[PDB]
């Protein structure tokens, strides 16, 4: 049997009413299960038997529907249910999933705090160096980080990687991280990494001294 | 109630993989224990199940043939072995009770002919660099490891809050890196103790860094 959720993903503000539809291809009577997911963790039965709730779940979520179309419902969306959601069907066998909708939340603009460092000594003796530029509990997700040696603008010499929405104040974070040889580093001066934003009027800047 | 489950492992392709799922806190005979497997892409595919009680099996028919779930209840564990590996059996791999209520926490299974590397780890040291206001963040750069995933803790478990882990990046070399950092006060920075936690279980790899202010 084939599950087919939608949308496959939504944004919404919090407090506002969430609406996620599971269609099955046929009939599947109430035999149809919800589960919550977020990044890097097992799923959690939210509701079983298409309307019941699991025990220590919030009244908030709430299933309908019978035989082949389905709804979850958060009635009052709160931050902590940033996650995608999955429908799984029981009606004999092979079970199946749907493909999940990933609910996000809309929120309220936030500056990046902006933090760099410096190799490690022991990263140093190594003969590589990489420095860190961090951007700390942001919105909206977009963000712009370059980095400047000696105010010469760089290019290909750095990898970025963005959290997850939080599950308590739906921000992001982001790292930047500048990787040369410890020759290629011992070139150079000044290190600085310059952050745009929506949340900031003009562009931060941190930077150090090799020494 | 808790299933515990078997570490992350690389595999070659063509190799056999035996998984564990240890019970504990529920008559392990009474309930089936389903193997589910998440894949990029693929989703969630339910892979079969057994009830202990007289060992009777189920298998998704995708993957007969290549799948054996077994119990022992004198230890009550459960245990999934796939053979014949391939490059898209890479995937985290679930047992959960039964709808399934409690899941395992996965063990991811990478399919690969590299070999594990464990990671090195460096701090990220705070400095006035790396304070914004009143607030200092610091980490731990746990670079060059394979596959993936490395876990991360503060204090042995103890510091949470303001923790971000990354999503691993993935280096030209083809070995994984992340950062986990930590904001904290910049005013405790000389009596508070942060120390990073690194595992990496494929590797067996553990690495404890007590992470100093620079000056």
């Amino acid at each position: 049997i084939q599950m087919t959720q939608s949308p496959s993903s939504l944004s919404a503000s919090v407090g506002d009413r969430v609406t996620i539809t599971c269609r099955a291809s046929e009939n599947v009577n109430n035999c149809l299960h919800w589960y919550q997911q977020k990044p890097g963790k097992a799923p959690k039965l939210l509701i079983y038997a298409a309307f019941t709730l699991q025990n220590g779940v919030p009244s908030r979520f709430s299933g309908s529907g019978s035989g082949t179309d389905f709804t979850l419902t958060i009635t009052s969306l709160q931050p902590e249910d940033v996650a995608t959601y999955y429908c799984q069907h029981s009606y004999g066998s092979p079970l199946t999933f749907g493909g999940g909708t990933k609910v996000e939340i809309k929120r309220t603009v936030a500056a990046p705090s902006v933090f760099i460092f410096p190799p490690s000594d022991e990263q140093l003796k190594s003969g590589t160096a990489s420095v860190v530029c961090l951007l700390n509990n942001f919105y909206p997700r977009e963000a712009k980080v370059q980095w400047k040696v000696d105010n010469a603008l760089q290019s290909g010499n750095s990898q970025e990687s963005v959290t997850e929405q939080d599950s308590k104040d739906s921000t992001y974070s982001l790292s930047s991280t500048l990787t040369l040889s410890k020759a290629d580093y011992e070139k150079h001066k000044v290190y600085a990494c310059e952050v745009t934003h929506q949340g900031l009027s003009s562009p931060v800047t941190k930077s150090f001294n090799r020494g | 109630v808790q299933l515990v489950q078997s570490g992350a492992e690389v595999k070659k392709p063509g190799a056999s993989v035996k998984l564990s799922c240890k019970a504990s806190g529920y008559t392990f005979t009474v309930h089936a224990i389903s193997w589910v497997r998440q894949a990029p892409g693929q989703g969630l595919d339910w892979m079969g199940g057994i009830i202990p009680l007289v060992g009777m099996t189920n298998y998704a028919q995708r993957f007969q043939g290549r799948v054996t779930i077994t119990a022992d209840t004198s230890t009550t564990t459960a245990y999934m072995e796939l053979s014949s590996l391939r490059s898209e059996d890479t995937a985290v791999y679930y047992c959960a009770r039964g709808y399934l209520d409690i899941w395992g926490p996965g063990t991811p299974i990478t399919i690969s002919s590299a070999s594990t590397k464990g990671p090195s780890v460096f701090p990220l040291a705070p400095s006035s660099k790396s304070t914004s206001g009143g607030t200092a963040a610091l980490g731990c750069l746990v670079k060059d490891y394979f596959p993936e995933p490395v876990t991360v803790s503060w204090n042995s478990g103890a510091l949470t809050s303001g923790v971000h882990t990354f999503p691993a990046v993935l280096q030209s070399s083809g070995l994984y890196s992340l950062s986990s950092v930590v904001t904290v006060p910049s005013s405790s920075l000389g009596t508070q103790t942060y120390i990073c936690n690194v595992n990496h279980k494929p590797s067996n790899t553990k690495v404890d860094k007590k992470v100093e202010p620079k000056s």
